[PDB]
């Protein structure tokens, strides 16, 4: 049994070419074994250990 | 090296940012040969 | 499509063995496809879950079953690298010489992985080294491109 | 006579959303008034005054 | 549509009276309409440009002219609060009670900016007060809305 | 106040969002009729 097929109306080429690099992106991120996505998940975790802040003066 | 910041107002916003930033960054592990396959089947669905 | 079909495919990825046979027990459907046509049988090659792999290939799942792409269970199997479920899927009768939407064989896949060992295996079961892509490349072709010196010369002594 | 009309096929209700609000505010942009443009843009040019940069240490 | 006709659109909008005479002797298209289905007349009309307003009303050019919005140069002139060109709008012929496609009036659009002055010159050329927008509401019920109490009793005692 | 700021790199890159900051920024100063006879429009294209 497969996923729905939905359609997404589109007003124009770039609106749907950036809608089509998304929806590629989220789909095949299926092909990658869990070793990739543990890897990037860790690589991930540990640009937390230096956090992101607003710099003053 | 290519690292890039950016900041945004709204936590459902960060959400759905965040989803994106992953499927984004992770694309560059999927393998060239499946890609085509997939951006193959794109063209034959039109 | 189901939610034990959801929940089996997310199982087969993720490597619950355990949770694969109670949602296969439960009548979990094992043609449950993913969002690019993917079945729980091509989440455990892509995975590596040879268990998992070998569970489904007791079951009707079609160990030829295609993708929306056109990938086998083999096709994925080859390209990550997985040698024993290779070996399992050609032994359940993975077809060698399966074709994606781009003209891909495994032997191509393998090629463009360096997966020696797999190239290997592909050729023992009898792989076509003269299969062409959409683009008019072999196995040997793309082993060239990708730098892959040792599968170059296997793949030259096979044609 | 008329602008060109040409149609975008999009994939997808979100990307087609996506480029709707593009398309919308590239196009609603044509009822301003200069007088309203050039306050943006001497606001815009303000900001220059203050430049962005990177912080360190 | 033509390059004459764009450089038509722009000089109007930009208020380049002398490109304006210029282009329309050398042909420019008086009807070119911008993306949003605006001619020279709407964009004289949006951006103050009462010389151009005027020139453009010498030719051919419809004072009735509706955008893809059903916006004609009077619902602008309006909203935007360009009396003089409201004024000359009215005289060359405007349609006082012009609907957009949400059925807007310039009575809604004056209503809605705050422009006392420029409801009084409506009012005074016969705008239809009991008019009523897609969403049911008068000129009057948006004065209410948008805190225009000085509009709201001009518009209630013409009612 | 609700200012943010993001880096981007290339320069095609950064141009398009120079033009898209510039029309959403500019999107608050459209009366709100205007831009419903806008969407108006849009629907009946449909």
């Amino acid at each position: 049994s497969d996923d729905e097929l939905l359609y997404l109306p589109v007003r124009g080429r770039e609106t749907y070419e950036m809608l089509l690099k998304i929806k590629e992106s989220l789909e095949l991120m299926q092909y990658l074994p869990q070793h990739t996505i543990e890897t990037y998940r860790q690589q991930q975790q540990q640009q937390h250990q230096h956090l992101l802040q607003k710099q003053t003066s | 090296e290519d690292t890039y910041y950016l900041q945004v107002r709204g936590r459902e916003n960060f959400e759905i940012l965040m989803k994106l930033k992953e499927s984004l960054e992770l694309m560059e592990l999927v393998p060239q040969p499946l890609v085509d396959s997939y951006r193959q089947q794109q063209q034959l669905l039109q | 499509g189901s939610d034990l079909g959801k929940k089996l495919l997310e199982a087969a990825q993720t490597g619950q063995d355990d949770e694969v046979r109670i949602l296969m027990a439960n009548g979990a459907d094992v043609n449950a496809m993913d969002m690019v046509g993917m079945t729980p049988l091509h989440l455990a090659a892509v995975n590596g879950h040879l268990e998992i792999v070998e569970v489904l290939l007791k079951t009707s799942a079609d160990v030829n079953a295609q993708d929306y792409q056109g990938e086998t269970p083999l096709h994925l199997a080859a390209i990550w690298g997985h040698l024993e479920i290779v070996e399992v899927l050609l032994k359940a009768g993975a077809d060698v010489n399966a074709n994606d939407l781009v003209g891909h064989t495994p032997l191509h896949l393998a090629a463009w992985s360096g997966h020696l060992e797999i190239v290997e295996v592909l050729l023992k079961h009898g792989a076509d080294v003269n299969a062409q892509d959409k683009f008019g490349k072999t196995a040997f072709d793309i082993s060239i491109d990708n730098g892959n010196e040792d599968i170059a010369e296997v793949l030259q002594k096979a044609a």
